[PDB]
């Protein structure tokens, strides 16, 4: 209904993908080789101004969904109005820990059977000093 | 041809010998501003006689250099342009041309300088190591093979100058487990049965050895693999000499050498 | 048995331990005894045991808080990261503030380096010197790098005029951050020549605190926050030809490099056609308004000027199979160029004005008709009543002008009457009536 | 037909012999008014007016400056052309060559139109 | 090379050095033509007044401020109200045995100055002999510091000294 | 802190984390690993620092032999003044490898007898440490770090 | 306002991130003429640009976990929620991985049932 907190962390995900898609087209766009190519006659340039378009629409529909997270954090403004940045330095769950606890058996059955599989997948480490 | 750094070089003599002599003979104008001690403005008229002195030396220095240039300009290429205005709409060549040049050195500057990326995390076929390893046969002096008897796993080894190869047995794409040995000390060729490990040496390499299971751990990139063994193989041909040894004498050991950033120096020291 | 490291020096001092054998009445904890040297042909010098011999366990036992190696580890670590920063030390107890084993907060645990009474800098001092220490506040040195060999100092200051806005606004200057590694455990040089950098450069600001007449209406636009090189740009309509001022120490003259900072500014939209000129200009009297004032006169005709193609030599010459050029763009000066076409016929026009230019022959050097340059071919045709033209007997003699030069400049597709005959080509005025 | 570097070395004897005789008539020109505003009717000698000399040492600079930039320009540009196209002087024929030429140009235009585009929809 | 204009010029040294103008200014008015030479406002203003007026010296002040918060620093009864500029009262508070507080009367910024004198040193020292023995290894240890600063070094060792009084 | 190492049958296990620190070691005795542990917790600390604002590089392996670091050598400390404020941390085999200082600027308790005369109160500096208590914060993986860090401005 | 302590000023976060990255662009798209020589000149302001960028970057994302932490601290159903759906996606990814393994593995095995005809 909210989700306020996953509302960040995609937001959060949204500018740091924004960089590193800065950092993928820099990086990409930085061999733009001849188009005119001696050998090569019409083969790079095609795929590479697709992928440049690509790109462009991908850091476009980031940014209007930036802007839009942007504007639904900024609006819903429900809890706490005041929110003293002074309350930041010190000096039912049921269900989760039930969810945490059955999480935590499946972890260590898919460990053991992990375990198992290091045994059972080794196979060629005794037995390489004869192998063919 | 890189006399145009050069060229460039006395090009901003010629302007500052103007700007000098200029600026000389404006202070000349007016004498000293408010000395009431003495006549020290000799000193600085000095200064100015010392730096024509320079500006005199560096100009000969530069018409000492740059002998002279080549016989038929513009090597014939852009004859399209000296054509007549019939075919040329030819300066948006030469535009283009100098366009291209910007952009590329722009995004190589922009690509070097966001190194340091911001990305908090990073979430939500034998086919590759062929090519990989053609590229980097294509590089001289530095001699490769590979056999691979064990299985889908890669086993590929170096030459040098020396008889100093080093095994290297890794993954797909990303170098791991590597070795070094010295002079056919090695013979992993048919060693025993056939290309043989035995994970030895004399004793001698160990250091080697360790240097490079460290760099393997050090230019270990989340990904482009190519960049990754091009590293690798450029941080293995830093030993082709073996004889400096900066930051001490050449006689502090066994040897000297640990260059992760492109430049040895006396190891035992970092 | 004894043990060095290397991390401080090649050797300068080892550590020599050894179990205190023939313990009383115990077949083990032989209290293992240890020893300091300071020793520098391989030198014996003497050792003395200077440190808590051998008060360590003492020490050890009467805290709070399987092998004791930890006192041991705990004693070539302390040495490991003490010996770097006593010799630093040792090293600017030549200089002033010999302030010995201060430490930072105490709960930092690890050993700081203060300065106090900074000496002073070789240029001016008269006056400058004393703003410096009205500005001067509290500053260190602390370890940096992998901890092997790498120093950083941390720097601040006042109130800072030239703060903006948009880069965390403080009141007092919030850092300054200086790096330095050297070669063999030289620093105190380069601090130095940076105190000499910042101590010039804040004169040049402390100069620049005015009010400017008409600039100042071009809410300022200053927010390139300055650290430790002044830049501005509220020129254009927008952001754009930002300053540059530092000192290189490896000379005396300053850098200065315009910028690029503005969406609508060119696609170089700089003076480094004039840069030179302008930067040995500005070497000869920090007074930055004259700098301002200057770039506010040129950067227009500057623009106008750039606009014809003058890299290219125009196909193959005329004459013969030689290159030649068709521009000849002239940085002489601050403000004068002295453009010409075709290595001739250079034109003298320029501006001196604050809202106005002036065009004029430029071959004739003082000499209406008497004598010549003896050179290029000067005086082509007619140039006085091209000027006339576009203004709203074989001399010319300083022909004013403003707009009207952006009007004879930007090559136009119609060749002044272009009746529509032919000729896909934005040909210039100044280029038709050179050809 | 004379190639500029050699015309630069050659004429910088020139430039150095004309910055001498400017320093020599300044120093008459200094001497003379010397003599005159305090010594006696002695300097009687009506040397340059000095505004010759240094007009004609600026001249030869500035000409000097033109000829290498002219001929930094034109190595610039064989380089540049030399490093990106290969060798076609009729092993491909000329048409071909401003075929290509024109290919890289529209291909030019076009990234200019894309970033164009890029900045706009940023906008 | 060119020595003739250098020395020619280095005769006319005397305060009859006018003509230059004469023989410059119409060529640079000739090459040159800058209106811009100093047009814009100002003014020389070199020094109005400049003293403290209101406090101690404030390097002092200054570089104390940002000491631990172990010790705590007062004032006395006001006799070094101009060239002292500093009568400071300190108590050493950690997890040790406190003691007599110090004098704290600095000199100008040299700082030649052991600031302490300890006027009470006779009485109050000889009251226990553990504090005695903490005392002589204090002056034991202070005359090693080669220029001292009561500022950091003295207050510093003083404090070492303390914390080591436990043996 | 990427290390790799080597299982020896007859002889010990060899190991270089970073700087080729070759070591030995025995059957039953790896507290190196707890030690690398700290160490790298501290050079994470150090890199998220250096990612987000920029401290120094002060962060030495040791120093003042804080705790006596028991648990095989192992000690690490390093400090992060972000902008007018300064967080510090320690590190090591339990001995008080929580460790976070903050500090805001009107305190209750300081000394500025010797100050307050003068005018233009100077709370820029920072002499009382203040440690804030790591105990029952929101420390998913003590990687929070820089979470603490953003209590700069909002 | 140049040495005064406060800023007026407003409307940011927003459109500064788009101002600041067409900034050092526009000046390489340009219909200008652009002088054939150039160097260490634009490598200032690019690098003044991306300084700004990832500076007022951090500024945002040090806002970001102002306010998440806020939230934390006041509604930490939210928060509780969000470890809940990451943890059912998480044992929803590791029961996929685990099939698939199974599957695999059983798929292997079964081609090689009787490879030795014998």
């Amino acid at each position: 209904e909210v989700n306020t907190a996953s509302l960040c962390r995609i937001g959060q995900e949204t500018v740091q993908d924004i960089v590193y898609r800065t950092m993928e087209i820099f990086q990409l766009l930085r061999n733009m080789q001849l188009p005119n190519g001696v050998t090569y006659h019409t083969g790079t340039y095609q795929d590479r101004l697709t992928k440049l378009q690509d790109n462009l629409r991908q850091l476009s529909v980031l940014f209007r969904k930036l802007r839009l997270v942007y504007d639904k954090c900024n609006e819903n403004c429900g809890g706490m109005d005041p929110i003293p940045v002074e309350q930041l330095i010190p000096y039912e769950r049921r269900e989760i820990a039930e969810v945490n606890k059955k999480l935590k058996q499946k972890n260590q059955q898919l460990k053991q059977i992990m375990d198992q599989l290091r045994n059972l997948i080794w196979d060629i480490n005794a037995m390489l000093a004869m192998r063919n | 041809s890189v006399n145009l750094e050069a060229f460039s070089q006395a090009i901003s003599a010629i302007q500052a010998l103007r700007s000098s002599v200029s600026r000389v003979f404006d202070c000349l104008k007016d004498g000293m501003r408010n000395k009431e001690t003495l006549e020290g403005r000799e000193k600085a008229f000095i200064a100015h006689f010392q730096d024509n002195l320079h500006s005199v030396n560096r100009d000969l220095n530069e018409l000492e250099r740059l002998s002279n240039l080549v016989g038929k300009p513009s090597e014939n290429h852009p004859l399209h342009n000296s054509g007549l205005l019939s075919l040329d709409p030819y300066s948006q060549l030469l535009q283009a041309y100098k366009w291209s040049n910007k952009l590329q050195y722009h995004a190589g500057l922009a690509s070097g300088l966001l190194n340091q990326q911001s990305l908090k995390r990073s979430a939500n076929p034998q086919y590759v190591d062929d090519v990989i390893s053609r590229i980097d046969r294509m590089f001289p002096e530095m001699s490769i093979h590979l056999s691979r008897p064990n299985g889908t796993s890669a086993m590929l080894l170096v030459t040098l100058g020396k008889v100093l190869k080093v095994i290297v047995v890794m993954r797909s794409l990303f170098i791991d487990r590597t070795i070094v040995k010295g002079y056919n000390e090695n013979v992993y060729t048919e060693d025993g049965k056939l290309d043989i490990w035995s994970k030895s040496n004399y004793q001698v390499f160990q250091k080697v050895t360790d240097h490079a299971t460290t760099a393997l751990l050090h230019y270990q990139l989340p990904q482009m693999p190519d960049v990754v063994v091009r590293s690798f193989m450029t941080w293995l041909r830093s030993y082709i000499k073996l004889f400096q040894a900066p930051c001490q004498r050449c006689g502090k050991f066994l040897q000297d050498g640990l260059p992760p950033t492109w430049r040895d120096f006396r190891t035992l020291e970092a | 048995k004894n043990k060095l490291f290397i991390k401080l020096t090649r050797l300068p001092q080892y550590y020599i331990v050894v179990e205190m054998l023939e313990v009383p009445n115990k077949p083990t904890q032989l209290s293992y005894k240890y020893y300091f040297m300071s020793v520098n042909s391989p030198a014996m010098a003497l050792l003395l045991q200077q440190f808590k011999e051998n008060i360590q366990d003492l020490v050890f036992r009467t805290k709070t808080g399987c092998a004791f190696n930890k006192v041991l580890a705990h004693f070539v670590a302390m040495c490991d990261t003490n010996m770097p920063f006593v010799g630093l030390r040792l090293e600017l107890s030549n200089l002033e503030i010999p302030h010995q084993g201060v430490q930072v907060e105490g709960d930092g645990f690890s050993h700081a380096i203060r300065l106090l009474k900074i000496p002073p800098c070789k240029g001016i001092t008269e006056e400058t010197q004393k703003a410096l220490d009205r500005s001067l506040l509290d500053c260190t040195f602390r370890l940096q790098g992998r901890n092997n060999r790498t120093w950083v100092a941390e720097l601040v200051f006042a109130n800072c005029p030239l703060n903006g806005t948009s880069t965390r606004e403080q009141g007092p200057s919030r850092h300054v951050y200086l790096t330095y590694e050297n070669l063999l455990s030289k620093v105190v040089e380069m601090f130095l020549n940076d105190w000499n950098s910042i101590a010039r450069l804040y004169e040049c600001v402390l100069e620049f605190a005015r009010s400017l007449p008409d600039i100042p209406a071009h809410i300022f636009s200053e927010v390139r926050v300055y650290n430790y090189r002044k830049l501005i740009l509220c020129y254009g309509t927008t952001k754009g030809s930002s300053i540059s001022i530092q000192w290189n120490s490896i000379h005396q003259k300053f850098h200065i490099s315009l910028g690029t900072v503005g969406p609508n500014s060119g696609c170089s939209n700089c003076h480094n056609t004039i840069l030179h000129q302008l930067q040995e200009m500005f070497n000869k009297t920090p007074n930055v308004v004259q700098l301002l004032q200057v770039l506010f006169d040129t950067q227009a005709p500057l623009n106008a000027i750039n606009k014809l193609p003058t890299v290219p030599m125009l196909g193959l010459t005329q004459r013969t199979n030689t290159a030649y050029q068709c521009f000849s763009i002239l940085p002489q000066s601050s403000t004068h160029i002295r453009l010409a076409f075709r290595n001739m016929y250079c034109i003298d026009i320029y501006c001196r004005s604050r809202g106005v230019v002036a065009i004029r022959d430029g071959a004739y050097s003082l000499f209406d008709n008497s004598k010549l340059v003896e050179g290029f071919y000067p005086a082509p045709g007619l140039k006085t009543f091209l000027n006339m033209f576009v203004d709203s007997r074989s001399w010319a003699a300083s022909i004013p002008t403003i707009s009207a030069l952006n009007i004879l400049l930007l090559p136009s597709p119609t060749p002044g009457l272009v009746p529509g005959l032919a000729g896909s080509y934005l040909c210039s005025p100044l280029e038709r009536f050179l050809g | 037909d004379f190639d500029p570097v050699q015309r630069y070395k050659m004429l910088i004897p020139q430039l150095k012999e004309s910055l001498q005789t400017l320093m020599k008539v300044a120093a008459q020109n200094l001497i003379q008014n010397t003599n005159i505003d305090n010594g006696q009717k002695s300097s009687d000698g009506p040397i340059q007016r000095f505004d010759k000399c240094l007009e004609e040492f600026y001249a030869l600079c500035d000409q000097l400056e033109l000829c290498l930039r002219l001929a930094h320009e034109c190595l610039s540009q064989s380089c540049d052309s030399a490093k990106h196209s290969p060798t076609l002087v009729p092993s491909l024929p000329y048409p071909q060559y401003l075929a290509v030429i024109k290919a890289q140009i529209s291909c030019a235009k076009d990234i200019h139109t894309a970033l164009l585009d890029c900045a706009n929809k940023v906008t | 090379q060119p020595l003739l204009d250098a020395v020619l010029a280095n005769i006319r040294s005397p305060v009859f050095n006018h003509s230059l103008y004469r023989t410059f200014v119409p060529a640079m008015t000739a090459i040159h033509g800058p209106p811009i030479t100093a047009p814009v406002v100002c003014t020389r203003k070199r020094r109005l007044e400049d003293d403290e007026r209101q406090s101690i010296p404030s390097v002092l002040q200054g570089e104390v401020a940002r000491l631990d918060p172990k010790f705590l620093v007062n004032l006395d009864p006001s006799h070094c109200s101009n060239n002292g500029t500093v009568h400071l009262i300190c108590k050493l508070d950690d997890k040790d045995l406190p003691s007599v507080p110090p004098l704290e009367l600095s000199v100008p910024a040299d700082y030649p100055a052991q600031s302490p004198l300890w006027i009470d040193r006779q009485w109050q020292y000889d009251a226990n002999p553990f504090l005695q023995s903490v005392h002589r290894c204090m002056t034991s240890r202070l005359l090693q510091l080669p220029d001292k600063h009561s500022v950091t070094a003295l207050l510093n060792t003083w404090a070492q000294s303390v914390h080591q009084a436990c043996l | 802190s990427i290390q790799l190492q080597l299982n020896i049958g007859v002889e010990q296990i060899r190991v270089v984390h970073r700087d080729g620190r070759v070591i030995t070691l025995s059957y039953q005795e790896q507290e190196l690993q707890d030690f690398l542990l700290s160490q790298m917790s501290q050079h994470q600390v150090h890199a998220v620092q250096q990612l987000a604002w920029q401290v120094l590089s002060f962060s030495n392996h040791v120093g003042l032999g804080p705790i006596e670091s028991i648990g095989n050598a192992s000690a690490i400390t390093v400090a992060s003044p972000s902008g007018d404020y300064a967080i510090s941390v320690r590190n090591g085999p339990e001995s008080g490898s929580k460790i976070m200082v903050q500090f805001p600027r009107n305190q209750c308790k300081d000394l500025p007898k010797s100050d307050v005369l003068q005018d233009n109160k100077w709370s820029h500096l920072r002499g009382p440490f203040k440690e804030v208590q790591w105990n029952k914060m929101e420390g998913r993986n003590f990687v929070y770090k820089m979470e603490l860090l953003m209590s700069a401005l909002s | 306002a140049a040495p005064g302590a406060p800023r007026p000023s407003s409307s940011t976060l927003v459109d500064e991130l788009e101002s600041s990255f067409e900034a050092c662009f526009a000046s390489l798209v340009s219909q200008d003429y652009v002088n054939g020589t150039d160097q260490e000149e634009i490598r200032t302001g690019v690098d003044q640009c991306i300084q700004k960028f990832l500076d007022i970057a951090r500024q945002t994302e040090c806002f970001f976990l102002q306010k998440r932490l806020q939230l934390s601290v006041q509604k930490p159903e939210q928060v509780i929620k969000e470890d809940v759906s990451e943890l059912r996606n998480e044992l929803q990814r590791k029961d996929a991985l685990v099939q698939k393994h199974l599957t695999k593995l059983r798929h292997w095995q079964q081609v090689l049932e009787d490879i030795n005809v014998q």
